[PDB]
């Protein structure tokens, strides 16, 4: 009995890790993030 | 200032309002109902409306803006 | 032959709505 | 120039002496009133409005 | 008669509320994110809010979304489709037991 | 490297082999428990004495939120230049958007999911997988509980499947050396109640690649286009996956002739058939993926299913004969407390025609039928009244002997 129950405790107390989000190294960021990506949102626009 | 009160609460119905199904009541003065917009929602309930009416599914009233049972 | 068949279906695409832009152009 | 356009629906059942319950082509259904000298002996189930 | 009328008047102030979308979860994310599934269409990936840990959500569950920023809510009872209402019989006022007889 | 193993198993430790109340079992289980209470001891230890924490660079929020909170996924279609590709939404709405730095301009590929924002509604990040709950789902974690112990004895069966499935894994120095392809295909066919499924318990049970369970009629959707689709994904699940192995169980549901009729339906269901005849053995290649087909008739099947290149061995699992009859009988009342009377010979003898549940349910009657009268012990007469009493649905046949 406390075996099943101690089971499902240690699997709960682990889930995931992601680090899916395909950013890249922060030197490619450089500092155009605020320079250009930071002015990139506001001037263009969707064009459907 | 009691006479009052009830006079406001008494207006909230009597709107162009809309039918939505219900679908799930989870505990009291609160619920899941979609409406017939697809986009099923979840919503609290007034508390003068009786319980024992709306089990499996039924034809509710939904206000036109917020949504709430009546 | 007598009839006892079924059928699959499509969806509705009608699903769009429009919103409103919110672009910030000085 | 100033009109505005209205919604073709159809009635369906009436609900109480001054309670409808409507249906758009291909919207929602709906529940409404009727308007001032309408009058209401026309309204039966399943006509235009 | 203040208690009385102090809580009719909070009820009123609640009612005037806005609603919120119901969602389905298909994965949890670290850092606090989780993916879910708006019903009409959506794949959103939103936030949980300070009083819900994520080891509460798991796969298959559904979940209430804040309809002005999407963010968690709570989480409620697990799906079932319409047909559970001719199921599940809820009242037996039903024959006995021992009028069978042979 | 492929997602690679991916094992599939909790098999914690089976030796309960006293199977009695001996203290041998109690101190191994203490053994288990105390080691399992050891490791969630460690585990309380590492998430709570963590002191070190800072975990943003200055920038890191600052990227989270350049970014919209609520991300919306959509579907990249073309790249026409360089900071301007062209995505689209699920409802089709296409959009000419830009594309932001801070995302790896290197794995993103046509027909690849990919986080948008809403307000400019520009690409921002690239989703590393999508993969629909219906058939992670149908993988298994938790292995079943039985093994080769608890079968009655069909060592023809158990030796051709394990040429087949299992022994590629573990010694793969033979099949070089001849120039052989191992096969890939099985069938198991015969009458009903035979032990068809628990060769695939017993198989799942141990191994080293992952398993993935099917049953017949399930890959059938109603939108006309999902059902074909989802037998892609499954494949392709399986195949970027370890050397995994597939059981589809109760087919005829699925493939039957492939005749020409009226209805739309059943034309869909023909044409999801097709698409997995076309999955398995195909173009160009197939993979490491073997694949177990399970079915209680099997003339009925289509003759595009059952040709060799496609499923290379069938196995028929006849009825048991006397000598299995005492295995049987012997297994399944091993840990039955039982009397020095009975003797299993004049059960088995008797009769002729009966299979594995079929005994199962007469040892479970007798033994309700011993107690019935407040015992334990089992004896001859108990086994008497549960075969003959029930158990016995009737056929008819050759009457009065026009043969002699
Ligand atoms: N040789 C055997 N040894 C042990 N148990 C057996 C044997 N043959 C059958 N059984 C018993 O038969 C049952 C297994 O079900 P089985 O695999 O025969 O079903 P099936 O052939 O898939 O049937 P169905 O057509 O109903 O799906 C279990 O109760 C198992 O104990
Ligand atoms: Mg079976």
């Amino acid at each position: 009995d406390d075996i099943q129950q101690l089971l499902k405790k240690i699997n709960e107390l682990t889930g995931i890790k992601e680090s899916d989000t395909g950013l890249a190294p922060p030197a490619l960021w450089d500092l155009a993030a605020d320079k250009q990506t930071l002015q990139s949102e506001q001037p263009l626009q969707v064009a459907r | 200032e009691f006479l009052h009160a009830q006079e406001e609460v008494k207006r909230i119905q009597s709107i162009p309002l809309v039918i939505g199904q219900f679908l799930e009541a989870v505990d009291q003065n609160t619920a899941i109902v979609g409406s017939t917009t697809g986009s099923n929602y979840y919503v609290r309930i007034l508390s003068t409306i009786d319980r024992e009416l709306l089990k499996p599914n039924a034809s509710v009233a939904l206000h036109k803006h917020s949504n709430a049972l009546v | 032959q007598p009839s006892g068949n079924t059928s699959s279906s499509a969806l509705m695409q009608g699903q769009r709505a429009p919103q409103k832009p919110s672009q910030n152009l000085v | 120039l100033q009109s505005v356009g209205q919604i073709v629906g159809e009635v369906l059942k009436q609900l109480t002496e001054e309670k409808f319950i409507v249906k758009a082509t291909n919207g929602p259904r709906y529940v409404v009133g009727c308007r001032r000298q309408l009058d209401k002996s026309k309204l039966k189930p399943g006509t235009r409005v | 008669l203040n208690a009385k009328v102090r809580l009719l008047r909070e009820e009123l102030q609640l009612l005037q509320e806005q609603g919120s979308y119901v969602g389905e979860v298909v994965r949890a994310m670290d850092k606090k994110k989780v993916l879910v599934k708006v019903h009409p269409e959506g794949k959103f990936v939103v936030d949980v809010d300070k009083n819900i840990d994520i080891n509460d959500v798991t796969p298959n569950c559904r979940v209430a979304l804040r309809n002005d920023s999407y963010t968690l809510h709570k989480i409620l009872p697990n799906k079932v489709d319409p047909l559970v209402s001719l199921m599940m019989v809820e009242k037996v006022p039903d024959s006995t037991y021992e009028m069978i007889g042979g | 490297k492929k997602k690679t193993k991916g094992p599939d198993a909790a098999s914690k430790l089976p030796l309960v082999t006293p199977h009695t109340q001996c203290r041998l079992k109690l101190l191994k289980l203490e053994r288990i428990k105390d080691y399992l209470l050891m490791e969630e001891e460690f585990i309380r230890n590492q998430e709570q004495m963590k002191p070190l924490e800072e975990k943003q660079e200055e920038e890191r929020s600052k990227v989270d939120d350049l970014r919209g909170t609520p991300m919306s996924v959509g579907t990249l279609e073309e790249i026409i230049d360089d900071n301007h590709a062209i995505v689209s939404t699920s409802v089709g709405s296409e959009h000419y958007v830009s594309i932001l730095s801070f995302v790896d301009k290197d794995l993103l590929e046509p027909g690849c999911s990919v986080l948008l924002n809403h307000k400019v509604h520009a690409v921002i990040g690239v989703l590393m997988d999508d993969t629909d709950p219906l058939v992670t789902v149908m993988k298994v974690e938790k292995a079943p509980q039985e093994t080769y112990a608890d079968i009655g004895g069909l060592d023809n069966q158990i030796q051709e499947i394990k040429e087949s499935v299992e022994l590629p894994l573990t010694h793969p120095e033979y099949y070089e050396e001849m120039g052989i392809k191992p096969p890939k295909g099985v069938i198991l066919y015969g009458p009903p109640g035979t032990g068809k499924t628990l060769l695939a318990k017993a198989v799942a049970n141990q191994t080293s690649a992952t398993f993935l369970r099917v049953v017949g009629s399930e890959l059938i959707q109603k939108y006309l286009g999902d059902g074909p689709k989802l037998v892609r994904e499954l494949f392709r699940v399986a195949e970027e996956h370890a050397p995994s192995i597939v059981f589809i169980d109760e087919i005829d549901a699925i493939g039957t002739k492939r005749y020409d009729s009226n209805s739309g339906g059943e034309r869909e269901i023909q044409r999801t058939m097709l698409e997995l005849l076309n999955q398995l053995d195909g173009f160009d290649s197939r993979g490491d993926v073997k694949v177990i087909m399970a079915t209680n008739r099997i003339e009925t099947l289509d003759p595009a299913l059952i040709r060799p290149g496609r499923i290379d061995r069938k196995i028929e699992f006849p009825l048991p004969d006397e000598k299995t009859k005492k295995r049987i009988f012997q297994i399944h009342t091993s840990r039955m407390t039982l009397a020095d009377d009975v003797t299993l010979d004049d059960l088995i003898m008797a009769k002729d025609d009966l299979s594995g549940a079929d005994i199962k349910a007469i040892c479970t009657e007798a033994g309700l039928m011993a107690l019935r009268e407040r015992r334990m012990k089992v004896t001859n007469e108990d086994f008497k009244k549960s075969k003959e009493n029930v158990l016995y649905k009737k056929q008819e046949g050759t009457p009065e002997g026009l043969y002699l």
